[PDB]
């Protein structure tokens, strides 16, 4: 039996148009602890994308923080894509800079 | 108040893919102090912590010795599992155990524990006697059996009640000035529209510690407790954390609701509400 | 400090 990622995608900072930030794509709740993530910008592979070590919580689930720096633009589009054995397509979540 | 020291460990089977990751990492206060991967080139307890930088090398080679000494012992546990489950040797599976103690002001033990999962699910637990197991399912019964024949649980009652507490007080003293930190929220208000004659206030809180927060939406003195959305308490990735808020209200009747902001480190909680640009 | 662990 296994357990399907929980995905938020945000800025560790209030995004402003041409300030440079981190976004971050957290991943919880999720077992086995093998996972694939990717970040994207405008559709395509972000290449250096920084991962934290992998923890767990008292549930058994594991968690995870990915990240990249990126300036934010009006029009650019962001998102997080992830690939777990809990879910039979990859799931692509998008970064709302409202949220 | 009160402290803990918990270790949160996990064996994973990769067939096809090498020996089983063996990874242990130290908890004090619920804060990240040592770390061991078998994944590393040298694999060796390493600190995560500033403050564990003064324990001297017979101490990183005691702690490096149990976690190889466990990392082999828990590939042989990998194993034993397949055996007891009568699973295949080609998939992956995963132990994780959670070890350790929670003492109170008084340095008195409030809650010792040693609770294993299997495949994510409940294997075995330490009950609160500090004497007893329990079984979650038919095979840990079979490890159940050999525990009790080999006096598990007074050999780790002892390491619960003493050397756990004992060290405890140990990496408090050098942590203590670290440890204590708080970061209280800043909060504010956001505005989005919704369609029709709706509004979305969205209440931020903002590079906080402990992660431990209570968002509320009040309109009078009455609590929102109903369609208010949240998110789940988030890592800025700073060592901080977020959160938010939101409701949808009347345009127009902004002014009409408040935020609540509840953590810790307010003294009283933290009052706010929607405010136009300066 | 890390409890040896027995077997399962």
């Amino acid at each position: 039996i296994q357990k399907t990622p929980q995905i938020q995608v945000y800025s560790r900072h209030p995004p402003e148009n041409g300030k440079p930030n981190i976004l971050n794509c957290y991943v919880t709740q999720f077992h086995p602890p093998h996972i694939e993530i990717q970040m994207l910008k405008n559709g395509k592979k972000i290449p250096k994308v920084e991962m934290s070590d992998m923890s767990f919580s008292k549930d058994w689930s594991f968690y995870i923080l990915a990240h990249t720096e990126f300036t934010p633009t009006e029009t650019d589009t962001y998102a997080c894509r992830v690939k777990h054995d809990s879910m039979a397509e990859p799931k692509t979540v998008y970064w709302d800079r409202d949220m | 108040g009160p402290h803990s020291l918990r270790y949160f460990v996990t064996a994973v089977s990769r067939p096809g893919l090498g020996e089983p990751r063996f990874i242990s990492v130290g908890y004090v206060d619920n804060t990240e102090f040592v770390r061991f991967d078998s994944d590393a080139e040298n694999p060796r307890y390493e600190p995560r912590a500033r403050w564990m930088e003064q324990e001297g090398p017979e101490y990183w080679e005691r702690e490096t010795q149990k976690a190889k000494g466990n990392e082999q012992s828990f590939r042989v546990d990998l194993r034993t599992l397949l055996g007891y489950y009568n699973q295949s040797k080609g998939g992956s599976h995963t132990i994780q155990v959670i070890s350790g103690c929670e003492v109170g002001s008084d340095g008195r033990l409030l809650r010792g524990y040693q609770q294993y999962a299997y495949d994510g699910c409940d294997y075995i637990a330490l009950n609160e006697d500090l004497k007893t197991w329990t079984a979650a399912d038919m095979a840990a019964l079979i490890t159940k059996h050999k525990w009790e024949q080999a006096g598990e649980a007074e050999r780790l009652r002892a390491y619960l009640e003493g050397t756990c507490v004992e060290w405890l007080r140990r990496y408090l003293k050098n942590g203590n000035a670290t440890l204590l930190r708080t970061d209280s929220p800043k909060a504010h208000v956001t505005h989005h529209s919704r369609p029709e004659d709706k509004v979305t206030l969205r209440c931020w809180a903002l590079g906080f510690y402990p992660a431990d927060i209570t968002l509320t939406w009040q309109l009078n003195g009455e609590e929102l407790i109903q369609d208010m959305e949240l998110v789940e308490t988030r890592p800025a990735g700073d060592g901080t954390f977020q959160k938010w808020a939101s409701v949808v209200v009347p345009l127009g009747k902004e002014q009409y609701y408040t935020c609540h902001v509840y953590h810790q480190g307010l003294p009283e909680p933290l009052t706010l509400r929607w405010e136009p640009p300066p | 400090s890390q409890y040896y662990y027995n077997s399962l």
